[PDB]
């Protein structure tokens, strides 16, 4: 075999951390790479050595796998890990560091080639025998013929088209022994949606559930699927919240899958770790080939908290370096064996009132959930961030990944319940309340959820809670302290204080009134949305005096009349105060309150504008008839005596030309009138 | 009107009108100007470096530079004879003396670039400097003035341009209180041009008058004799707080070695005749005798340490600053400029070149409206609060009762002021005359030579005629002049001088297109032979030379030389 001493890695983020530790535990060393800038990133000050690649675009960046394997080859790398995406399914790449010498880390060549075409890899399955649900059988040739495999090759009538979503010539016909019907539903639909005659004929499946088994193989013949999988639950194909062990699971088919798995693998032939795909109907009981994956997945740590081997903890990472030593398994499928469930969920740097669009910013705040073991749940974060970083607008909106094993699925949900609760990242709005919500009040805690289950409970969702009109009071007052001594040493005469905050709350601008009574500082009052109280307020040390765009991140306790007491720990910007405490997160929006404050000219503009001098001969006028000039460019350039003496009008508005280049014009005249748009 | 802050947001936010934002959009009009700079800026970049070791540049590719092929050898050779003797020929003596991660400025370069003519007709003589190297220094904590006396001899030693470099040192010294180290090697005076150089007044007399002086305001100054400083040069080492002589190759003489011959010729050792002389010799001159040239810097240093003026220094400028950059990149200085040559003047703007170089790109006007041909307003220059008269246009008489109200409240709460030198434009126009004109020139003059404010000009770009009388001048106590590559200082008029001249010159009404190659042609010769790189600075006129591009540095470097100031 060949020795390894040099780990290289392609992409960035979660993966780069993740493969970087254990390497630290099998002593191997360790190279990082990193784009235009990127230097500060966590991954880097993992590595032992970084190389930049070049500008941000990913065609410039991860792209130049050329350029790549020769800066391996002359750093003399052992191996490289693609991870997922960029090169990660590349033939191409992957031939030529075998022909470099380096050990590719993933399934051969000729196995990526073979599954990036569908047609071709389906017929090697189909080949192969493994139970494949295809696309289409030949054509519409004859009306007649779509009754005789009706009943023939496959009961389930989907008639649909050749293409095209609109999908009305399926009715839901699934009543077989229909023959009327079929054929005129196939007619209607032609209309208006000709396309081509050609009509396909499949099963129809009434419900769908996503399972993935996983597989592992060395290179000298010998190999083991690891437990099932589930992802049911995905918006606008992206994962969401997946389950390793499929509840409502029976032993013996999770046994099969295996089985019906390994043949597939075989056949292409494989090497390392992978993932088979299957799609389900639940009425029908059976399950159908939908895809396959030749690369590690990013759900690998998940299931691995629901199996273990030779009574010792997984590392699927550990394996695929171990399978590029060329050294044989240890263990046979029956080593393994799972022990209790784990839940999944991922956070994305988006925004869920919004049409889910990522947003870059600073990471002002970030809470850390405790990552320790306690009661009968193991609960994990990994991050790929950290205080002080920013996003990439390139790179996919992705901050962490929270994981609760448990012994049963009840402790591993509850579990994430609290902990996503826990975590808190002040600066970007980010998904995490919706996940909450998916949590709560959905009944999926059964385990029974379909493919399309997001779809029907939208109304349910998108929900949060209500900001009271406590939360502004607290929200308001910080942003005063945390940006001056408003209210500290403040005194007049034989009256009382007073300081008012707007906010911009949805469409609708907000006004918070405070005022104190007396000779006290401590003892404040409020009156939002028509509702009056007292409070008393206790702040903490003040910080960040150099207030930036992170401004002053401080502790506070709010003692209100009633009884209660609050701490919350408020970032608060010109933009936008964050507030964090018992009651969640919120940030209220500042009323805006900016439009060119000296610029603000409505004045006509009629007459006598750009007025030349006697001399006059206009000539050379750069500036289009009718297009507004609110920067002072040069309007009109007239000569006296080689006197350029541009004009340089400013004022707001379109402006028109009443003269002509070359033109001789009086003192004083017309040249054009410089009026406000209309 | 739905609108309540409190002044800030409106202000302390990234959106104040204070700042500009003029951003240009790199047009063919933007290329013939930006490049245009670039082809006015790269041989004055470079002309510098061929002075810097001076007649020696190995490259031998310096075509860049219109300057004539000259004898390398002969360089070299006068080099390494100089340097065998164990003295360094160089500015090292220099960048030695500063302390390191220190500014520099070279106050006058170029000096006395190609100034005479010598009998062979193509041959100038060859003063690479103006024979001495100025610039102001920080020594240990301490801001200095630094002069030193180039090795060069082969000319003679002081010049009508060696004298006036000193002379305007001495004077910047004084007026700003910065104490003087100067190195001093000497071939003695130069028996040629004796008379224009020895007698009449501002001349080698003045040089003794101003070290003495000094020491009646207890400006302490300090000399370090390297080489021979004979013929009246032998007064600096006498008139010093503190004076070095080198132990094998310093000396100082009254009366030169051959001048005891032919009379009492009885001739022994350089040495006894006044050289270094450490035998304890009854003679008590010279406060240090050092065996190295390294020794000898180190004890300059030490001594220039006891002065006791680190602490009003470190006081008076804040050594540990945050630096403030502008929003706009200082590399597009160099486009906003117009092109050069050109038969009709050119379009130019300030608002640029200001948001350019000032801090945060902000600026504070005054009356815009009115009088919009002048610019005068507030602003920042790395933490320092300037005032700033940039010109553009024609001058009218409500221009001048503007720069007028600036200067008298610039003075009022004692503001440094800034100038921007541009074109002369006073109106001829008949009515403008009836109205007064005359009179409120004289009231922007009066104001700017009345103003105890220290004063800074640099040239933009064509500053000709009597025009400058109402901005400032040479003649209006600047304490400091800076130029641009594009500068022409001339009559009071660069291009309608040729006119007006063309009709009053006994001119025949025939033959016109004789007459005007005759008269035109050569007018325009006359006052564009003139110019920034050769008419100004060779001759000490407006004495610095520097870029466009690194303008807020240079009068930072200003504006901290002028606040040791009483
Ligand atoms: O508008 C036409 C009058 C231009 C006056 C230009 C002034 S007059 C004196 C000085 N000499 C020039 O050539 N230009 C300025």
């Amino acid at each position: 075999e060949r020795k390894v001493e040099k780990l290289l890695v392609a992409n960035r983020g979660e993966i780069a951390c993740r493969v970087f530790r254990t390497c630290r535990e099998m002593h191997i060393r360790t190279v990082a790479l990193f784009c235009e800038a990127e230097r500060n990133a966590k991954h880097v000050a993992e590595a032992d050595e970084a190389v930049c690649i070049g500008p941000p675009p990913a065609v410039n960046s991860y792209l130049r796998g050329e350029h790549i394997i020769s800066v391996a080859k002359q750093l003399n790398v052992d191996a490289i890990h693609p991870g997922y995406g960029f090169l990660s399914e590349n033939a191409s790449f992957a031939d030529a560091i075998t022909r470099s010498g380096i050990e590719f880390i993933g399934p051969p060549a000729s196995a990526i080639s073979l599954m990036g075409s569908k047609s071709e890899s389906k017929r090697i399955m189909e080949a192969a025998g493994v139970p494949v649900v295809p696309g289409y059988y030949g054509e519409n040739q004859n009306v007649s013929f779509l009754a005789e495999e009706a009943k023939k090759v496959g009961f389930p009538i989907l008639i649909k088209a050749v293409s095209g979503g609109g999908g009305k010539g399926m009715k839901i016909v699934e009543r077989p022994e229909d023959f009327t019907f079929m054929l005129e539903s196939a007619k209607r639909e032609a209309t208006n949606f000709f396309k081509d005659d050609r009509v396909i004929l499949e099963r129809y499946v009434k419900r769908s559930r996503h399972i993935e088994c996983q597989i592992f193989f060395d290179k000298h013949g010998r190999g083991v699927f690891f437990f099932e999988r589930d992802c049911s639950v995905q918006r606008r194909y992206q994962k969401v919240l997946e389950e390793a062990p499929a509840p409502h699971l029976s032993m013996e088919t999770r046994q099969r899958i295996g089985e019906v798995a390994l043949q597939a693998a075989k056949a292409v032939g494989y090497v390392g770790a992978g993932t088979v795909e299957f799609i389900f109907d639940t009425s029908t009981g059976e399950f159908y080939f939908m895809e396959m994956n030749t690369r590690l997945q990013v759900e690998h740590p998940v299931t691995e908290e629901v199996c273990r081997i030779k009574g010792a903890p997984l590392d699927l990472v550990k394996l695929q370096i171990k399978t590029a030593m060329g050294k044989p398994l240890t263990f046979s499928q029956e080593d393994v064996t799972l022990v209790g469930s784990c839940i999944e969920a991922r956070v994305y740097a988006e925004s869920p009132e919004r049409g889910f669009l990522p947003e870059s910013g600073p990471l002002t705040f970030i809470r850390e959930p405790f990552q320790g073991v306690r009661g009968p749940a193991r609960t994990r974060l990994d991050t790929g961030f950290r205080e002080g970083d920013n996003v990439l607008i390139h790179y996919d909106p992705m901050l962490a990944k929270v994981i609760s094993w448990g012994r049963s699925r009840e402790e591993a949900l509850r579990g994430l319940r609290q902990a996503l609760g826990e975590y808190k990242v002040a600066g970007i709005n980010t998904n995490i309340e919706f996940l909450k919500r998916c949590c709560e009040t959905p009944e999926f805690a059964r385990g029974g959820v379909t493919t399309n289950f997001i779809s029907e409970h939208e109304s349910q969702l998108l929900k949060s809670p209500v900001v009271t009109p406590e939360v502004a009071a607290m929200a308001a007052t910080a942003w005063l302290l945390n940006r001056c001594d408003n209210w500290r040493g403040a005194f007049r005469l034989n009256s009382d204080t007073n300081a008012t905050v707007h906010f911009y709350i949805d469409d609708h601008p907000v006004e918070v009134r405070l005022h104190t009574e007396g000779a006290n500082y401590h003892k404040i009052f409020f009156s939002v949305w028509d509702h009056d109280g007292s409070f008393e307020v206790c702040s903490g040390p003040v910080t960040s005096k150099h207030r930036d765009q992170k401004s002053i991140v401080n502790d506070f306790t709010f003692l209100f009349e009633n009884g209660m007491h609050h701490t919350v720990l408020a970032v608060a910007t010109e933009g936008d105060v964050t507030v964090i405490g018992s009651f969640g997160l919120h940030q209220l929006r500042l009323l805006p309150l900016t439009d060119g404050f000296g610029d603000s000219s409505t004045a006509g503009g009629t007459s006598t504008k750009i007025v030349s001098p006697m001399p006059g001969k206009v000539s050379k006028l750069l500036v289009k008839s009718g297009d507004l000039v609110e920067k002072g460019q040069v309007l009109v350039i007239v000569e006296a005596m080689k006197m350029e003496h541009p004009v340089r009008a400013l004022q707001d508005g379109r402006v028109s030309f009443l003269v002509k280049e070359g033109e001789v014009v009086g003192g004083d005249h017309v040249l054009a009138t410089v009026a406000e748009e209309e | 009107y739905a609108h309540h802050p409190i002044d800030y947001e409106r202000s302390t936010s990234k959106s104040p009108n204070i700042l500009r934002l003029p951003a240009n959009t790199s047009d063919p009009t933007y290329q013939e100007n930006m490049a245009r700079m670039e082809g006015l800026v790269e041989q004055l970049r470079a002309r510098v470096r061929y002075v810097q070791a001076g007649g020696v540049v190995p490259e031998e590719e310096a075509a860049k530079a219109g300057v004539s092929i000259s004898s390398i050898e002969a360089d070299d050779r006068v080099r390494k004879l100089h340097l065998s003797r164990g003295k360094m020929l160089a500015r090292d003596r220099i960048e030695r003396l500063i302390d390191p991660g220190t500014r520099f400025l070279e106050l006058s370069q170029l000096a006395g670039w190609d100034l005479y003519w010598d009998d062979k007709k193509k041959e100038y003589e060859r003063c690479y400097s103006g024979g001495i190297v100025t610039g102001i220094g920080l020594v240990n904590g301490v801001r200095c003035m630094l002069v030193a006396n180039d090795a060069t001899v082969k000319g003679g030693t002081y010049y009508p341009i060696t004298v006036k470099k000193h002379l305007r040192a001495q004077k910047i010294a004084e007026q700003n209180h910065l104490p003087c180290i100067y190195l001093v090697d000497s071939g003695g005076a130069n028996l040629s041009r004796q008379d224009d150089v020895f007698p009449d007044e501002q001349h080698f007399g003045r040089i003794f008058y101003n070290e003495a002086q000094m020491s009646i305001k207890s400006i302490s100054q300090i000399a370090v004799v390297m080489g021979s400083c004979t013929a009246g040069g032998a007064y600096v080492p006498a008139m010093a707080d503190e004076n070095i002589i080198v132990a094998r190759n310093g000396t100082i003489f009254l009366g030169g070695p051959p001048l005891v011959l032919a009379a009492t010729g009885e001739k022994v050792s350089s040495e006894e005749l006044g050289g270094a002389d450490v035998h304890c010799r009854i003679s008590g001159v010279g406060d240090h005798y050092a065996t190295d040239d390294l020794h000898a810097l180190y004890l300059a240093r030490r001594a220039v340490a006891n002065l006791n003026l680190k602490e009003h220094n470190e006081a008076r400028n804040p050594t540990d600053v945050k630096p403030v950059p502008p929003l706009y990149d200082p590399r597009e200085l160099g486009g906003f400029i117009p092109d050069m040559l050109s038969d009709v003047v050119k379009s130019f703007d300030v608002r640029a070149i200001i948001a350019r170089i000032v801090d945060g790109s902000r600026f504070d006007e005054f009356k815009a409206l009115y009088g919009n041909t002048l610019v005068c307003g507030f602003a920042r220059i790395e933490g320092m609060q300037v005032g700033i008269i940039a010109n553009q246009g024609i001058l009218y008489s409500e221009s001048a009762l503007k720069g007028a109200h600036f200067i008298g409240l610039c003075t009022q709460r004692n503001v440094p002021l800034l100038f921007l030198q541009n074109i002369t434009g006073f109106m001829v126009g008949k009515k403008y005359e009836e109205g007064g004109i005359a009179r409120n020139g004289a009231r922007l003059v009066m104001a700017v030579s009345s103003a105890p404010v220290p004063k800074v000009t640099v040239l933009i770009g064509g500053s000709y005629g009597a025009g400058n009388y109402g901005m400032c001048g040479r003649a209006f106590e600047p304490r400091f002049l800076f130029m641009w590559p594009n500068a022409r200082i001339s009559v009071m008029g660069g291009t309608q001088a040729a006119t007006v001249l063309t009709l009053t010159n006994r001119n025949l009404k025939n033959a016109s297109e004789a007459e005007i190659a005759a008269f035109k042609d050569k007018v325009k010769k006359k006052y564009e032979k003139e110019g920034s790189c050769y008419y100004s600075t060779a001759r000490l006129w407006d004495d610095g030379v520097i870029a466009p591009e690194d303008t807020r540095v240079v009068v930072a470097e200003a504006l901290r030389a002028t606040r040791l100031a009483p």
